[PDB]
């Protein structure tokens, strides 16, 4: 019955900035709420218990606010250690429900992706399957659109996208889309194109190749 | 709502500020707890069991004779010897009979005889040693609206019990038994188990084991023959007429005593304390009936849209002006639309009006209490 | 220090019963409330239920009908038993200490968390990865990779030039294909002048199938 | 020859002229009678049984529960009723249980309940009244050469007993029992019967009947009602055996009937005679069939075979001194006879303390046996 | 006044067990010694054995292995039971009071005797008598009779002219034939002048076969 | 093994005569002996017990004698009531044994038998058997010989003799011999004769008949 909705889904901010994470409840839960921090691969860590009380070892920058329905998580000065996913949970009524999650990412200057197209190897073609990989190396923000073209015709299915986590060095993301077609379907078409739409690029860039060339 | 309907029921009210309630729990009896700013709960001691019990002695009640061997000897000759005499499984007895020419002997006089019979036990009785330290008390806590079970042992007497949507309590108990376990023995027969005296069990005239010790207690030798005492199953039932049975074979096991508890209601809270007052109409799902303790139980259905909300109930006088009665069920809630809520009310002696709802749309019920 | 260790197996076929163990080391199990929690993308952190050594277990209504959690004091472990397991149950299972007020930090707040156990639900057979090279095409830097196609279950260890090459390496997370097998790609950014002079080999290691595939990347 | 070998044996000698012998008969004990001009006999009380016994009470030791019917009633409503309540074969108990909304009742309060179960007895114990008037004493009279049985009842104490080839005797007896039959009951279990106290049997906590028809009074003594549930006491067979440890059993089921007491008898040997009193003395040779052996009472028993032709004749036996001159011993078996040629005769002799010679036969052909008696 | 009455049946097939009872009327059975005795031509008076109400029974060594005699005080009768019965056991069984000295005259002397029960041992079936006339042949008196041939068991009642003719009647004892059946003859001496004028009819009555045969004798 | 032998088997004497019945024993039985009287059809009656002592009601004429082995029964003056079979029994040793028996018969003047021959009836011949009856009406003494002749040839088998008890009126005996032959054997022969040898007759008288005459 009781639903826990936290806004936003993802947040972009620089080191030293003041961040505001909001957790909303469908019913009154009073001062009964807990805040958690989760880094990729590692288990969640409790920061603020009883909506405002801080856990032992948690820095002074972290602060808890809210009572009843609307709740707030505030970090006065953001640090590189603070970049993780934040969750909110209730304990007024059972079952214990958790929020959607708020991923705090490093704010970076807008960068265009370096698009590369990879043709399927002769070793794969012997098996009976052909996979066309499209690389989108180093870009910001994460928001990017990839469209496949078999022979100028838009491809809806057979596409699988995978995005890497924000890099430690340049703070950029990378995307790899794979178009899986059979040996009979691959040899039936000539020009294979990969259209990339991003904020950094002026107009959508398209990297393409012809079947059995150069 | 567990204690509702139970004959042996005790009502315990907390301290002015609350926080703690002193209560006594026993088998059959039900306890209802009431405290200011805390929800109304139902405590009941379901079962008391002895976890680790050490075996002391095992007696034989049903036995049978097998492979009888008789060794005869004439006068002046040596005493008869059998291989079964040294074997622990066989019972042997030595005697002398009048032997002569008629018996098949050269000389007249008393001739040595030995009879050996195999002892086989079919029905055996078990007797385990009891201790106050190894006793698991199961207490069930049910809220006013199947509850939550809690284990109590003299090793770990205080136990933190969690009640979902209602918070949690700290159940600190003390086992108080009026029977000395050092002079008692837990005797088990077939499926049932009894609590008998230590000396009575040890002084039983039956063959026992720490090979059976004292086999002559059931086997009787007739000088011319072997006879068995039969089955002592019925003999025990007559002696167990005054003894209280723990396990009955159904799984229900109980020990005679009291469990004094001090429930810490410090972190307890009432579900829906922040809920608004129900604006919609109310209708009786089941007619109001009086219990064995004078308290009244009623079922009401919510017809409004303000759910989840608090049911507005007031026990007013004959002229329906001032409230002259109290509600047992602490803060009753209407979960959803068309949901039924169980409420326990305490009306005063004589005429009283129960008002369920708000304004003119509110349901009014007339009640009279004898005494 | 009080530690929580999760035991598998991390592979259960649909309709079968899933069994997971949580060992409590460096602290008494009979004092604290122990709860099981699951995490999966699209569902997030989901609380299954708690269990106590002396107090009765309580579960979430979504799993209550098919979940059983018990505390074993003699073995110092908490057993999780989920029956009629479907594809939706594919999550990372955690065992955590549910707070009370006297124990932990505060009432119903998970302070001590376990390592976590990855549970995959599929009828798919254990298959070795088929490594294919992603040859570089003819600004100043060119990209090349390896296509780790058709393998089950997760995870996979991909490294370049036997751990020597680290800069520019981008190992993308695995994607579950329609066949029930996983697809992975690891691409590296290297200069155009390095091509021909420097040899590039990807070291793909898949422990569940016990296969180590080394494939050399070069333009056709 | 019956009393020969028996440990508990008493030797009773008659009056100077004979005619009568006073004796006491008991179970286990054997009595040997000796009289001048009369044959040597062996008296033994074989069995004592109660013929006509009136039935007093029959108890139930083994029972079983059948067809259980439970009738439930909610509060304010009337008490539950069953058809089995009026039937004598069914055991019924009334009680009140806590009824309410959970129990399936509109109102809360104590609701009336009644449980009825069929009582069936499989193992039953009978107890008959015992008196001194109806007691049959069986006495066996055996001659020295299996015998002749005689019945004695307080109604007919004197009985004329005929002994073929030996004439007849008048056996007059008097039953003397040290137990009061007015305070005793002859209780029977399966095949065995015991002699127990009157009050103990009447005070037994078991269901009983005034008659013996193949309705039980006080059915609650074995059936126990629970808070709905019915339990049986089981089989009280083993419970009785523990209480019967001190009580003496009459019949063992095999055929041995006995009662603790003494039977004082006065045997009238007036018409008794010794078989072969007119027989001549054996002239032929004699040989020992079985070697002479001493009994528990000092008396010696010997078997001799006749080799002559003068049969039927009297065996010439004399217990002479060390110098074999004068007779210094007596023969228990009155006038032993050799029926036919190569026939064996059993003779009981009483040799004196010390050295004594036994002469069996006539002249130089006679058999001589040396014997020494300790004490 | 004391009477002894013998009860049958007087017909037992070989190998079967014979059962006879002796009732004591007008006196107590529990006081006296009762003995069974049998009589047959070629064996004479044979003592079977005695029995008493309180004293054990004693039998003759010739029958001891097969015979059993008991006294029933409740029924006031002495039962005789002889097993494995042969053709030699065909005798007239008597029950007598064996004396002691205080009871019945003197020691071992039968003073009170029973009526007697005739016992016949054979596998032969009950057959009616076939009466044939023995016609007179042509001093002053002539003889005529009836041949009562092939009948079992004994006895038979033969009378002349329905009991009117008695003088001269000679009913000869029955003879056991090789077939197992009995043969009898009854002859009467009458004058020669009476022949033709007087009609002679023999009345033969056999109770075990329930037959009454009347045959007229004429030359 | 004790045997009781009494002599004679049969005795013939007149009314008023002094009779002597002797009973002998194989072993010494002393005064232990009993005397009995038995009439045809009736049960035995005790007369003398303990070898000499008389029973109540028994007349003074009856007297008992003997001790040990040889015993005597004497009737000083014989009477018509005294004509019966006499038995002697011992009671010294078991089993109780009885004597052979002595039948006391009436002494009568020697009378010749009235011999009659009867041919087999036509009713009997239809069945398949033929019986020839030979009557010996009223004779004394009992000693008589009957010989059958099929056709002058002496017949050994198929003959059955039957003698009636001494008559109450004339004190005479009667004999009836029956010769049983088959229908085939009867029709095979002609002259059937019955030869009678008796003390009263001078020479053996023969009564005969021819088949179908
Ligand atoms: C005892 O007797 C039973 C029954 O005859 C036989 O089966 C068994 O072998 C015997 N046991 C011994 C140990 O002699
Ligand atoms: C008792 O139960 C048996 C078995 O069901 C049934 O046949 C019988 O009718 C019952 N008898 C009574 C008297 O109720």
């Amino acid at each position: 019955e009781l639903q826990m909705t936290q806004s936003p889904s993802s947040l972009s901010a620089s080191v030293g900035d003041r961040v505001t994470i909001t957790c909303r409840a469908s019913q009154d839960i009073s001062i009964r709420l807990n805040w958690y921090q989760q880094k990729p691969g590692k288990a969640p860590k409790l920061l603020i218990y009883d909506a405002s009380t801080l856990e032992s070892g948690v820095p002074s920058r972290f602060s808890g606010s809210g009572s009843g329905t609307d709740f707030t998580l505030t970090i006065s000065s953001l640090q590189p250690e603070d970049f993780a996913t934040y969750y909110c949970q209730q304990f007024n009524s059972y079952p214990l429900t958790f929020g959607g999650g708020t991923k705090v990412e490093i704010k970076r200057t807008v960068a265009a992706p370096s698009v590369f197209i990879f043709p399927p190897s002769d070793e794969q073609l012997k098996s009976g399957t052909a996979s066309v990989a499209c690389l989108l190396n180093n870009f910001y923000p994460r928001e990017a659109k990839v469209q496949w073209k078999v022979d100028n015709a838009l491809q809806s299915g057979n596409s699988q996208e995978s995005v890497t986590e924000q890099d430690s060095k340049d703070n950029t993301y990378s995307l790899s889309s794979t178009l899986t077609l059979s040996k009979a379907d691959y040899e039936k078409h000539k020009v294979y194109a990969c259209e990339v739409t991003h904020q950094g690029l002026s107009s959508p860039v398209t990297k393409s190749f012809n079947r059995g060339e150069c | 709502m567990r204690c509702v309907g139970v004959g042996n029921r005790d009502f315990v009210e907390g301290v002015s500020g609350g926080a703690w309630v002193d209560l006594v729990l026993e088998h059959g009896g039900c306890v209802t707890t009431m405290a200011q700013g805390k929800p109304t709960l139902d405590f009941e001691l379901t079962k008391t069991t002895a976890k680790e019990v050490a075996l002391l002695r095992t007696y034989c009640i049903e036995a049978s004779i097998s492979n009888i061997t008789t060794a005869t000897r004439c006068p002046t000759q040596g005493e008869p010897y059998l291989k079964e005499e040294q074997d622990q499984q066989y019972i042997c007895r030595r005697d002398v009979v009048d032997r002569g020419w008629g018996n098949g002997c050269g000389l007249f006089g008393k001739g040595g005889v030995v009879t050996c019979a195999k002892f086989s036990c079919s029905g055996k009785i078990t007797g385990n040693l009891v201790q106050i330290e190894n006793l698991e008390y199961t207490v069930v806590v049910t809220v006013h609206n199947h509850g939550v079970t809690a284990m109590i042992t003299p090793r770990s007497p205080s136990v933190e019990v969690k009640l979902p949507d209602y918070g949690e309590l700290t159940l600190d108990c003390e086992p108080r038994s009026g029977i000395d376990f050092n002079e008692m023995i837990l005797m088990k027969m077939k499926k049932k188990t009894w609590l008998v005296h230590k000396q009575w069990f040890l002084d039983l005239p039956l063959p026992w084991t720490a090979h059976w010790n004292y086999k002559e207690r059931m086997v009787t030798f007739k000088v011319p023959d072997v006879t068995v005492l039969g089955s002592q199953e019925g003999a025990m039932h007559s002696a167990l007429a005054g003894a209280t049975e723990v396990d009955s074979g159904d799984g229900n096991h109980m020990f005679a005593g009291h469990l004094k508890c001090k429930v810490r209601m410090e972190k307890l809270r009432i579900k829906g304390m922040s809920y608004t007052m129900c604006s919609g109409k109310f209708s009786i799902d089941k007619e109001m009936a009086e219990t064995q303790h004078g308290t009244t139980v009623v079922k009401v259905k919510y017809e409004g849209a303000g759910a989840p909300c608090k049911v507005p109930i007031e026990i007013r006088d004959v002229n329906k002006e001032k409230v002259v009665g109290r509600i047992i069920s602490s803060t009753p809630l209407a979960e959803n639309t068309n949901s039924v809520t169980n409420i326990e009310l305490e009306p005063p002696f004589g005429d009283s009006y129960i008002v369920i709802g708000v304004g003119n749309s509110a349901l009014t019920l007339h009640w009279f209490r004898k005494g | 220090e009080v530690q929580l260790l999760e035991s598998g197996p991390g592979l259960v076929k649909p309709s079968e019963t899933l069994s997971l163990t949580c060992t409590v080391s460096g602290g008494s199990i009979s004092d604290f409330y122990w709860s099981w929690l699951r995490q999966s993308p699209g569902k997030g952190l989901e609380w299954i239920g708690y269990a106590h050594s002396r107090v009765s277990a309580y579960y979430n209504p979504s799993l209550k009908s098919r979940v059983t959690i018990s505390v074993d004091t003699s073995k110092n472990q908490i057993s999780l038993r989920l029956s009629a397991v479907t594809a939706a149950d594919t999550a990372l299972y955690y065992c955590a200490r549910q707070g009370t007020g006297t124990t932990g930090v505060s009432e119903d707040s998970f302070d001590l968390w376990g390592q976590g156990t990855k549970v995959i639900v599929s009828l798919a057979s254990t298959k070795g990865p088929s490594v294919f090279p992603l040859a570089p095409s003819s600004g100043g830097t060119a990209a090349l990779g390896c296509l780790v196609k058709d393998y089950f279950p997760e995870p996979v260890t991909v490294s370049w030039n036997s751990g020597a090459l680290t800069s520019g390496v981008h190992t993308f997370p695995a994607v579950l294909q329609s066949s029930g097998l996983y697809s992975l790609s690891s691409v590296v950014t290297v200069p155009s002048s390095s091509l021909g002079t420097q040899t590039y080999i990807c070291n793909v290691d898949h422990k569940p199938s016990n296969t180590k595939v080394d494939k050399k990347v070069e333009p056709k």
